[PDB]
Protein backbone atom coordinates (compact mmCIF):
# COMPACT_ATOMS: atom_id res chain seq x y z
CA UNK A 1 0.00 0.00 0.00
CA UNK A 2 2.62 2.58 -1.49
CA UNK A 3 3.80 1.70 -4.60
CA UNK A 4 4.22 4.48 -6.74
CA UNK A 5 5.32 3.76 -10.13
CA UNK A 6 5.40 0.25 -11.82
CA UNK A 7 7.56 0.03 -14.36
CA UNK A 8 8.30 -3.18 -16.87
CA UNK A 9 11.67 -3.61 -16.88
CA UNK A 10 13.26 -6.37 -18.89
CA UNK A 11 13.41 -8.84 -15.40
CA UNK A 12 17.26 -8.20 -14.58
CA UNK A 13 17.35 -11.38 -12.99
CA UNK A 14 17.49 -13.16 -16.36
CA UNK A 15 19.72 -11.29 -18.67
CA UNK A 16 22.77 -11.41 -15.66
CA UNK A 17 25.60 -9.45 -16.35
CA UNK A 18 26.76 -12.90 -17.78
CA UNK A 19 25.07 -11.95 -20.98
CA UNK A 20 27.27 -8.27 -20.34
CA UNK A 21 24.65 -6.31 -19.78
CA UNK A 22 24.29 -3.73 -17.79
CA UNK A 23 20.38 -2.90 -17.51
CA UNK A 24 19.97 -0.71 -14.61
CA UNK A 25 18.93 3.00 -16.32
CA UNK A 26 15.57 1.36 -18.60
CA UNK A 27 17.18 0.45 -21.51
CA UNK A 28 19.89 -2.92 -21.79
CA UNK A 29 23.62 -1.55 -22.92
CA UNK A 30 26.68 -3.86 -23.14
CA UNK A 31 29.82 -2.18 -23.51
CA UNK A 32 32.35 -2.93 -25.85
CA UNK A 33 30.24 -3.64 -29.17
CA UNK A 34 29.18 -1.92 -32.49
CA UNK A 35 31.07 1.12 -31.28
CA UNK A 36 31.59 4.03 -33.05
CA UNK A 37 34.82 4.95 -34.59
CA UNK A 38 36.34 8.93 -34.71
CA UNK A 39 34.20 10.37 -32.16
CA UNK A 40 35.34 12.34 -29.10
CA UNK A 41 35.43 10.79 -25.34
CA UNK A 42 31.98 10.60 -25.04
CA UNK A 43 29.58 9.72 -28.37
CA UNK A 44 30.19 6.17 -27.59
CA UNK A 45 26.90 5.99 -25.84
CA UNK A 46 23.73 6.80 -28.31
CA UNK A 47 24.55 3.55 -29.77
CA UNK A 48 26.46 2.01 -26.88
CA UNK A 49 22.71 1.12 -26.26
CA UNK B 1 47.26 73.63 -58.42
CA UNK B 2 51.15 73.60 -57.85
CA UNK B 3 54.40 71.84 -59.11
CA UNK B 4 54.28 69.11 -56.84
CA UNK B 5 57.68 68.29 -55.11
CA UNK B 6 58.59 65.57 -57.63
CA UNK B 7 56.37 65.70 -60.52
CA UNK B 8 58.23 69.18 -60.62
CA UNK B 9 61.97 70.24 -60.97
CA UNK B 10 64.17 69.21 -58.24
CA UNK B 11 64.10 72.00 -55.49
CA UNK B 12 64.77 69.15 -52.67
CA UNK B 13 61.98 70.58 -50.27
CA UNK B 14 62.77 70.80 -46.76
CA UNK B 15 58.97 70.58 -44.83
CA UNK B 16 56.22 68.59 -45.52
CA UNK B 17 52.63 67.56 -44.40
CA UNK B 18 53.36 64.24 -43.29
CA UNK B 19 50.82 62.14 -41.98
CA UNK B 20 50.94 60.31 -39.40
CA UNK B 21 49.60 57.72 -36.64
CA UNK B 22 48.34 59.49 -33.82
CA UNK B 23 49.13 56.85 -31.38
CA UNK B 24 50.66 53.13 -31.28
CA UNK B 25 49.24 51.10 -33.71
CA UNK B 26 50.03 47.50 -32.42
CA UNK B 27 48.87 47.95 -28.77
CA UNK B 28 47.55 44.18 -27.42
CA UNK B 29 44.14 42.76 -27.92
CA UNK B 30 45.50 40.78 -30.37
CA UNK B 31 42.41 39.01 -32.05
CA UNK B 32 41.59 35.37 -30.97
CA UNK B 33 39.23 33.34 -32.29
CA UNK B 34 37.99 29.86 -30.70
CA UNK B 35 37.97 26.77 -32.76
CA UNK B 36 35.20 24.01 -32.89
CA UNK B 37 35.99 20.76 -35.04
CA UNK B 38 33.54 19.01 -35.99
CA UNK B 39 32.81 15.82 -33.90
CA UNK B 40 32.65 13.18 -36.23
CA UNK B 41 34.91 12.72 -38.93
CA UNK B 42 33.09 10.74 -41.15
CA UNK B 43 29.75 12.96 -41.74
CA UNK B 44 31.91 15.59 -43.28
CA UNK B 45 30.11 16.95 -46.11
CA UNK B 46 32.97 17.29 -48.43
CA UNK B 47 30.73 16.94 -51.80
CA UNK B 48 29.92 19.84 -54.17
CA UNK B 49 31.33 22.60 -56.07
Amino acid sequence: YGAAVVNIDLNRDFFDTATGIDLTKGIPLVQDLLVPIGVTAGAEQSAEY
Amino acid sequence: QVGIPKLEVDHISFSNVVSMMTANIRTGDDMAVERVNPDDVRAINIRNA
